[PDB]
DNA sequence: GACTATGCACG
DNA sequence: CGTGCAT
DNA sequence: AGTCATTCATG
DNA sequence: CATGAAT
C-alpha cells in the first residue's frame, strides 16, 4: 500500500481532469441549444418531470431534490441559483422558467430559498424540449447508469443568440449578450437559402443585440467586428428624459439602464456623486421604481447644468456602460470563438440532423402499423380459420407459430393479432382499415420525401422557424445608434 | 436592518411587520415606496410575557421596532407612522407570529392599539386561474368567496390554496393585501381591558397548569 | 376595506389555532403507530417511492424535496434533521432510516447537509407500512388536494413504546424512553389473551426501558409509578470499570453513558472537574472512543482515591442523570398522559381494526375473482355460441349487453369475458379454473373466519407479533438494579 | 479549526487535510486519535501562484495549515507530523483542490514533498454489495479491479459508483482510506525541480494564454 | 435565512 | 470589483 | 456549510 | 441549560 507519483505528472493530469470538465460540462454553452449542462438537465427534468408551464407550479424543493438526484451530481445551492437565473425577465430575453415568490430583483436582492419558492417551466421552453420523445437527438446515461440524458435538445428556436451566456471556465470565458427571437430567426432563416450569407447582409437582419433592459448602443463599426470575429466592444447609455420642475428646476430622469447593472448600487454611486460634491448639478437622487415601471429622477438645484451633469455621468458612473462580446460556445466537444455566422451555421445544421432523425422516427412508426394493418386485413378474409386456428394451438407462441407456418403472416403480424381482445371481432371492417392504411402511406411517402430531398428538409425547417417566431416574437428593447 | 419610506409623514405611513426575511423581500418590491416600510421577523418572535426585561431590550428586532416607531416603551406617542401592519403567512406559525407581536403591542407600546393604529393584513387564501399567455386568475379570502369564484371560472379552472407569502409575487403582494385601494385590513380595537389583561396572560404566560385547562375547555379536538 | 376585531377575540383563535395544530399535527405523537407526522410523512412518501432498504440508496435532498412538495408543508430543515434523527443508532432502539455518510455522532457533531447524504428506509420500517397498500387505514388528502397520505400506519410492532418520543408542544409535553422490541411484543401479547392485566404482572415482561446507549437504571419502585400514571422519575448511571496502571496508579474506565448526553461535552466537563481541582482523585481525563467502541479513561495520580473519586463525578457531572416519564400520546385526537397499559390496549385494539380492515379487503378481492371465474367456467361449455354472438354484436359494450340480456352473466362477467384475447382461447381447461375456484373459497372462508370470530382475529394478531420477535429481537442493552 | 491527535508524536503523526466540513466530520469519526489528524478545508483553497502575499498569509486555511504544522514558510523542518495526507473527493472539483494545495506546499513547504511527506489518498471508486441484515460490500479502485470484483460477486450483484467522500461512513471511511494497514496511499516525490515549476506555473499561474495552449495541445477533447 | 472565501477569465 | 456555476 | 435567536414544557 | 419540529 504504497503509490509513487511526481509532482509534475500529478498536477498536469488531475488540472487536465478539471479544466476538460469545466471547459466543456460545466461553464460554456453548447453552440446549438446555447444551454450549459445544469440548465438542460433543470429543463429536462423539470419537463420529464411533468412540471410544464400548462400545469400547476411546483415546489422548487422538489425540482432540485430530484434535478440532484437523478442528473446533476453537484449542489444543490448551484443548480437552484440557475434555475433562479432562468426566471429572471431582466437577465434572461426570454425567460425560461417561472418562479413564484421572490426571485431577487434589479435593485440586486437576495432570491427567496429553495424552500419558498414554487416553479414550472415557461411556455418557450418546450420548444427547446420540442419532439425529444421522438429520438431526434444523442442520449447518454445519467452517472447512476439508472436513466438516459439528453447531451443537447432539439432546440426548436436559436437560444444560443437569443438568451446569450456568460461564461467564466478553465482558459476560456464566454460572453455573449441577448438578441431579438424574430430579428435571429430571420438572419437564421437567410443563411439557410443562402449559405454562404456575407456578415454585412445577415446584419441588416440581426443588427446588434437587444438586452432585456432595453436601453442605447452605440458601435455598429464594433458589433460587425464582433458578429465577425467574436470579440467587441459596444457602448450601452441608459435612457435618459428632461423632466421640468416648477420653480426654475430641472429634473434628469432615467427609465432603462444597461444590462447586468445594479440598479439599487448604481442609485448609491449616483447620490454619493452629489455627497462627495463631484459634479455641479448635484441636487436630490431619488430612485422611484415600483413594480410595472423603472424610474430613476435625478433632480437639480438652481444652475440647471444639466447637460454638463448628465454627461458627467455618463463617464463617471454606470449609468454608461461598454459590454463585451466574447463569443465562445462548445462546438465539436471543445471550446471556439465565434460570430453571427458560425453560431448560425452550427444551429442549421443542427436543426437539420433533429429534422432528419425526427422524420426517420416517425416514418418507422409509421411502416409498423402499417405493416400491422396490411395482416389486419388479411385476417379478415380469413377470421373464421383463423380463430378455428387459435383455439387449436397450445399456447400463446403456439398459435403465433401456426399463423405464420399456414397463413405466412409475420412475427409482429401474429402478434398484434394474437392479443386482439374479443370485442375488437365486433367490427371486422376492411373499410375502416383501408382507410388508415391510406394515411398511413401517405404519411411515409412525405417522410420519405423530407429525409433524401434537402431542399423539401430546409422547406420544413423555415416552415417552423417562422411558425415560432410569430407565436414567440417581441418587438425590440434596445435601440441602435 | 429595516427598508424606510422616502418621505416623512406621520400623517399616513405604513409599517410592515413581515413574517421572515424573504417575504419581506417581495413585500419591498411591490409597494409604494413614497409611504411604506417593510421590515422583516427573522423567525419567531421575542415572547415579551414570559421573558425578563433585560431579554426582550437585548432581542433585536423588538429594538428595531422601538427606534423605528419613536415613541418609546414610557411610550409617549405620536411619532412615527400612522399605521403599523402586521403580514404573515396565513397558517398556524403565521397566527403564532401575531399573537406573539400583539402581546408585545398590548404590553408595552399599549396606547398605540387603543388609537387603532394596529392591523393584521388578510393574504389571500387561494388563487383560482382559468393556459399560458391567455391565463386569467382571481382571488378569494375565505370559504364562501371561492364558492362564488369557482362558479364564475366554473369547470376546467384550476384552484391554488396558498400556503404562504412567499408563493406569490410582488405584483400579486400589492394587489391583494398592500395596495390601500384593494387591501382588506382588520383592525385590532381591545373592548375592554380586563378580559384582555387574562387572556393575554393565560395564553402568553409564564404559568401553564392555565394555559393546558384553557385548551381543555376551549380548542375543541373534535 | 376594513374590519375590527378586539385584541381579546383575535389573541383566543390565533392561538387556539396554533395551540391545536402544534398539539396534534406537529409534536406529539400519536399513541399508535408512535409517530409524529414529519417521522410519519418521511416514511410514508420513501416507501411510496420504492426508497426500501433491499434497494439502492437515494440522495437525501430528493428524498426531501419530494415529502416537502407531496406531503409536508414545511421546512425543509425540519423534514431533514427529523429524517436524519431516524438514521441514529443512540437516539433509536430501532433506527427507521439509513443514511450513507455523515449523519452526526454521540461527540455531538454537525450531521453533513442533505446535499452530501443520501438514505433508504429501514428494514424494520416496512414493517410500520405493512399491509398499508390494502386499504388498512385511515387516509387524507395531501395539502395539494392531489394525492392521499395515510394519518396512521399500519404499525406491525409498537413503535410508540420501542422507539419513544420527545417532545414539546403547547401546553403539554411528552418524553418516552426506548424500549426492548421484544419485551413489549411479549407483554402487549399477554395483554391481548388477559385484557384487564394488572400493571404488576406486565411488569414481568416490560420491566423498565432499554436506552440504546444502554447503562445502569435504578428505580424499580419509580417505574412503576411511571408505568401506572404516566410520570416517573428514574436514575441512570453510566456503566464503570477499574483498571490497574503499572506504577501504583488507578483508571476509571466509562463504556455506556445515559441516553441523550453528548459524550464530547460530558468528557469536557469532567476534565474540568480536574483542572478548577474539585475533588481529588484528578490525574488525566482521556476520550479514548473509535468507532465500534465507547471508552472513556479518567486515569488518577496516586493516592488512589477511586471510590470517593467516581462516587463525586456520579453527582456532580451528568455520568448519572435522572430521567423523567412524561407519556402523552395523542389518543382520540387529543392529548393524554399514559401509561404501560393504554399505550398497549390503543396500540392492540389498533392492530384489530388494521387486521379486520386487512382481511375485508382480501375478501373482497377475493369473491370478485371467484365471481369472474364461475362465469369463465360458464363461458367454456358454451365458447362457440359465445364468441359467434360477439362477432355479432356492434360494438364492446353492445357484446356486453348482450351476453347479459342471452346468457345472464353479469356486468364484471361481461368484461372479464369480452376483454380476453385472443390467446386465452388457446386454453379452454374447465379444470385448472376449478382449481383456483377451490382455492379462492377456502380463503374466502379463512378471512370470513378471521373478520367475524375475535378469538381466531385475536389469534392471527399474537402470531403476527411474535413472528415480528423473532426477526428483530436483540439482548437487552439496560440492566435494571 | 484543527481536529488534532491526542499525542505529540512527529514519528508517526497523521495531518488529513479534506475537502470541506462535512467530510471532515466523517473523517473525525472514524480514525485513530492516537495519532492522526482532520484539518478541513471549506471550500476551494487559495491560488498560492495567483495571489498577492498580503492575501496568502491572511487565509484562514494556509494559516492554520502552517501553525498547525510548525516549521514556518524561511520554512525550517522537523515538527510536526510525519505525513501530510490529502483526502479530497474522486472528482474533477476534488482534483482541482489537489492541484491548489500542491501548488501551496510546493512553493512554499517545498522540503517537505522532497523528503516525501506529501501524500494523496485514494478513495475507492466502487461499492460492490450482493439483500439486507445479509448483505456483502467489497471495493474497487480502478477499471479492472471492478471486473475482478464484478465475477467474483457476480450477476445479481449491484454496483455503487462514489461520487464523494460524503457518500460512506466512518467505519467505510477507515476500512478504505484511514486504516494504515488497507489503505492505499499516494507519496508525491519530484522528479526534478525546473520541469516541475514550469507545470506549475503554466497551470496554476497569473497568465492564461499559455495555460489557454497546454489545454489545446495537451487536454484531448475527443 | 444572511454572511462569509474561494477558483476561473477579463475589462 | 463583479460576473455565474462550482466548492 | 458553521453561526446565529426564537417558541413550546420541564427538571 | 438543553431537548426537537417549527420559524
Ligand atoms: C464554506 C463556505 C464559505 N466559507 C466559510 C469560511 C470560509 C472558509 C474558511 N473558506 C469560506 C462561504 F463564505 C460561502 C459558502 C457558499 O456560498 N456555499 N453555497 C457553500 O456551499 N459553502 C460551503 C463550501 C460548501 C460556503
Ligand atoms: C433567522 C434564523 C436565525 N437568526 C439570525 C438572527 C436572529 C434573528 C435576528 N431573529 C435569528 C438563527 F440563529 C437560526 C435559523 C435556523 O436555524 N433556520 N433553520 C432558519 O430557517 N432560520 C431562519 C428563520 C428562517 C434561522
Ligand atoms: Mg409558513
Ligand atoms: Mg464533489
Amino acid at each position: 500500500n504504497i503509490q509513487n507519483m511526481s509532482l509534475e505528472d500529478i498536477m498536469g493530469e488531475r488540472f487536465g481532469r478539471y479544466s476538460k470538465y469545466i471547459i466543456q460540462d460545466r461553464a460554456l454553452p453548447d453552440i446549438r441549444d446555447g444551454l450549459k449542462p445544469v440548465q438542460r438537465r433543470i429543463l429536462y427534468s423539470m419537463n420529464k418531470d411533468s412540471n410544464t408551464f400548462d400545469k400547476s407550479y411546483r415546489k422548487s424543493a422538489k425540482s432540485v431534490g430530484n434535478i440532484m438526484g437523478n442528473f446533476h451530481p453537484h449542489g444543490d445551492s448551484s443548480i437552484y441559483d440557475a434555475m433562479v437565473r432562468m426566471s429572471q425577465n431582466w437577465k434572461n430575453r426570454e425567460i425560461l422558467v417561472e418562479m413564484h415568490g421572490n426571485n431577487g430583483s434589479m435593485d440586486g436582492d437576495p432570491p427567496a430559498a429553495m424552500r419558498y419558492t414554487e416553479a414550472r417551466l415557461s411556455e418557450i421552453a418546450g420548444y427547446l424540449l420540442q419532439d425529444i420523445e421522438k429520438k431526434t437527438v444523442p442520449f447518454a446515461w445519467n452517472f447512476d447508469d439508472t436513466e438516459k440524458e439528453p447531451t443537447v435538445l432539439p432546440a426548436a428556436f436559436p437560444n444560443l443568440l437569443v438568451n446569450g451566456s456568460t461564461g467564466i471556465s478553465a482558459g476560456y470565458a464566454t460572453d455573449i449578450p441577448p438578441h431579438n427571437l424574430a430579428e435571429v430567426i430571420d438572419a437564421a432563416v437567410y443563411m439557410i437559402d443562402h449559405p454562404t450569407a456575407k456578415i454585412d447582409k445577415l446584419m441588416e437582419f440581426l443588427p446588434g443585440p437587444d438586452f432585456p433592459t432595453g436601453a442605447i448602443i452605440q458601435g455598429r463599426d464594433e458589433i460587425k467586428k464582433a458578429y465577425e470575429t467574436g470579440k467587441g466592444r459596444v457602448v450601452v447609455r441608459s435612457k435618459t428624459e428632461i423632466e421640468k420642475l416648477k420653480g426654475g428646476k430641472e429634473q434628469i430622469v432615467i427609465t432603462e439602464i444597461p444590462y447586468e447593472i445594479n440598479k439599487a448600487n448604481l442609485v448609491k454611486k449616483i447620490d454619493d456623486v452629489r455627497v462627495n460634491n463631484k459634479v455641479a448639478g448635484i441636487a436630490e437622487v431619488r430612485d422611484e421604481s415600483d413594480r410595472d415601471g423603472l424610474r430613476i429622477a435625478i433632480e437639480l438645484k438652481k444652475d440647471a447644468n444639466t447637460e454638463l451633469v448628465l454627461n458627467y455621468l455618463f463617464k463617471y458612473t454606470d449609468l454608461q456602460i461598454n459590454y463585451n462580446f466574447n463569443m465562445v460556445a462548445i462546438d465539436n466537444f471543445t471550446p471556439r470563438q465565434v460570430g453571427i455566422v458560425p453560431i448560425l451555421s452550427s444551429y442549421i445544421a443542427h436543426r437539420r440532423e433533429v429534422i432528419l432523425a425526427r422524420s426517420r422516427f416517425d416514418k418507422e412508426k409509421a411502416e409498423k402499423r402499417l405493416h400491422i394493418v396490411e395482416g389486419l386485413i388479411r385476417v379478415i378474409s380469413i377470421l373464421d380459420e383463423v380463430i378455428a386456428l387459435i383455439r387449436a394451438s397450445e399456447n400463446k407462441a403456439d398459435a403465433k407459430e401456426n399463423l405464420k407456418v399456414s397463413y405466412d403472416f409475420t412475427e409482429e403480424q401474429a402478434e398484434a393479432i394474437v392479443t386482439l381482445q374479443l370485442y375488437r371481432l365486433t367490427n371486422t371492417d376492411v373499410v375502416v382499415l383501408q382507410e388508415e392504411e391510406a394515411e398511413l402511406r401517405e404519411k411515409i411517402a412525405m417522410l420519405a420525401a423530407i429525409i433524401g430531398d434537402e431542399r423539401t428538409m430546409y422547406n420544413l425547417m423555415k416552415k417552423e422557424l417562422r411558425e415560432v417566431k410569430k407565436k414567440f416574437a417581441t418587438p425590440r428593447l434596445s435601440s441602435l445608434e | 436592518k429595516l427598508t424606510p419610506a422616502q418621505s416623512k409623514n406621520p400623517a399616513k405611513n405604513e409599517l410592515y411587520l413581515v413574517e421572515g426575511d424573504s417575504a419581506g423581500g417581495s413585500a419591498k418590491q411591490g409597494r409604494d415606496r413614497k409611504f411604506q416600510a417593510i421590515l422583516p421577523l427573522r423567525g419567531k418572535v421575542i415572547n415579551t410575557a414570559k421573558a425578563k426585561m433585560a431579554d426582550i431590550l437585548k432581542n433585536e428586532e423588538i429594538n428595531t421596532m422601538i427606534y423605528t416607531i419613536g415613541a418609546g416603551v414610557d411610550f409617549s406617542i405620536e411619532a412615527n407612522y400612522d399605521k403599523i401592519i402586521i403580514m404573515t403567512d396565513a397558517d398556524t406559525d403565521g397566527a403564532h407570529i401575531q399573537t406573539l407581536l400583539l402581546t408585545f403591542f398590548y404590553r408595552y407600546m399599549r396606547p398605540l392599539v387603543e388609537a387603532g393604529h394596529v392591523y393584521i393584513a388578510l393574504p389571500p387564501l387561494y388563487k383560482m386561474s382559468k393556459k399560458g399567455k391567455k391565463e386569467e386568475v382571481a382571488y378569494a379570502w375565505t370559504d364562501g368567496e371561492l364558492e362564488e369564484l369557482r362558479k364564475q371560472f366554473g369547470k376546467g379552472a384550476t384552484l391554488q390554496r396558498y400556503k404562504g407569502l412567499g408563493e406569490m409575487n410582488a405584483d400579486q403582494l400589492w394587489e391583494t393585501t398592500m395596495n390601500p385601494e384593494t387591501r382588506t385590513l382588520i383592525r385590532v380595537t381591545i373592548e375592554d381591558l380586563a378580559r384582555a389583561e387574562r387572556r393575554v396572560n393565560v395564553l402568553m404566560g409564564d404559568k401553564v397548569e392555565p394555559r393546558r385547562k384553557w385548551i381543555e375547555d376551549n380548542v375543541k379536538f373534535t
